[PDB]
């Protein structure tokens, strides 16, 4: 998207996300983020809802198709399911180059740095998700790694009602309960997240209650879930 | 298990 | 998708509607009638599925575009929308040429040909649809003739419950209503579709009056619309 | 007014 004006990218990926063109909205962001500046909070968001429903439906599809291998075990459905895991695995690639090169290093402030880390240990969460064997080994550690730098970070430099530090922890929760076979830190994390939250509370504006009342309801399911 | 949706800006 | 079996580009279709990835339905459905072969009644569903699906989509976000686009009367709304509608016209000629090359010429049952003819209306009806000026005139005499020799054809050779019937017709319908200005068309062959099949219900199975008795309801629902 | 949905075989 190199001839495009930084500023059309982003203004056409706001128009693609209310278009529900997602793949046109994150090959927008991926313009705008090899302009090479900085993002602002509202243009990270852009970025991240982009990819984040790209990624989700190649990862309901893979989903659905591993489940009618699974059952069936011609080369087909192996065959098509492998075509859309390399599909996946090259959009969760593409996302952590633009976090290599070069978000994350330019990222100094606290809110940028941790959710760039934060979308880093998901790309790898669900390159973890399709992964076998050792492969899978390296790629969960790279998902732990980063979610846990965003972590000593998020503790430090944030109140416990932020949203991004609380949906970091939301995150890093799913990822211990699920990749990780981790139930128990997935309980842990969730439930001293959802306590510090409601004990912070009294400190914020009715909006921001909102906000962060939002995402503590999703600790909550989880547990329910969970326990 | 729910992670963030975050599907929507 | 010259190098994949037929037989295989049926099965991946069917595996990628499961999947609802209708871009690779539409591409392995292209590759089987490339083959060559005529297409039996539910390979030619699983073609009309998957290209609907894509135009849908397609279709929804120029409307979605266009609005935004005309509420503001810079240049990217207007270059997103154009974007947008060059793909959507680019799908439409892809469906518009399997036809002409060479299903519509190889199709002598009724219930192909009529099912091939009314794909071509509603393609150049969607080219409509995004056509302006004297462009829109030929386009728009295009899907009319598509859709009245369907109809010749249909109201010849099938019972007036038969389900592609009774979808040509409600699509017809539309066409007249939506692209034609002509309401009282519209509302005439509606009403007359609708009549004639209730008279013919006593003919069928439980399962026949289940599939026709659903489109009659489509048919009633755009006449309590334009009623 | 709707046409035939026609999107699931
Ligand atoms: C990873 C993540 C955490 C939280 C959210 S949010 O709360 O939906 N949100 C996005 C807009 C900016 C902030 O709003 C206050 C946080 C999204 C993703
Ligand atoms: C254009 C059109 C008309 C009717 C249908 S259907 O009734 O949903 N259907 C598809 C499967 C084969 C037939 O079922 C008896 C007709 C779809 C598209």
């Amino acid at each position: 998207m190199g001839s495009m004006e930084r500023a059309s990218l982003i203004q056409k990926a706001k128009l693609a996300e209310q278009a529900e063109r997602y793949e046109d909205m994150a090959a927008f962001m991926k313009g705008a983020v090899e302009k090479g500046e900085e993002l602002s909070c509202e243009e990270r968001n852009l970025l991240s809802v982009a990819y984040k429903n790209v990624v989700g439906g190649q990862r309901a599809a893979w989903r659905v198709l591993s489940s009618i291998e699974q059952k069936s075990n011609g080369p087909e459905v192996r065959e098509y399911r492998e075509k859309v895991e390399t599909e996946l695995q090259g959009v969760c690639d593409t996302v952590l180059g633009l976090l290599d090169s070069h978000l994350i290093k330019e990222a100094g402030d606290a809110e940028s740095r941790v959710f760039y880390l934060k979308m880093k240990g998901d790309y790898y969460r669900y390159l973890a998700e399709v992964a076998t064997g050792d492969d899978k080994k390296r790629i969960i550690d790279s998902a732990r790694s980063a979610y846990q730098e965003a972590m000593d970070i998020s503790k430090k430099e944030m109140p416990p009602t932020n949203p991004i530090r609380l949906g970091l922890a939301l995150n890093f929760s799913v990822f211990h309960y699920e990749i990780a076979n981790s139930p128990e830190e997935a309980i842990s994390l969730a439930k001293t997240t959802f306590d510090e939250a409601m004990a912070d509370l009294h400190t914020l504006s009715e909006d921001s209650y909102k906000d962060s009342t939002l995402i503590m309801q999703l600790l909550r399911d989880n547990l329910t879930l969970w326990t | 298990a729910g992670s963030i949706p975050g599907r929507r800006s």
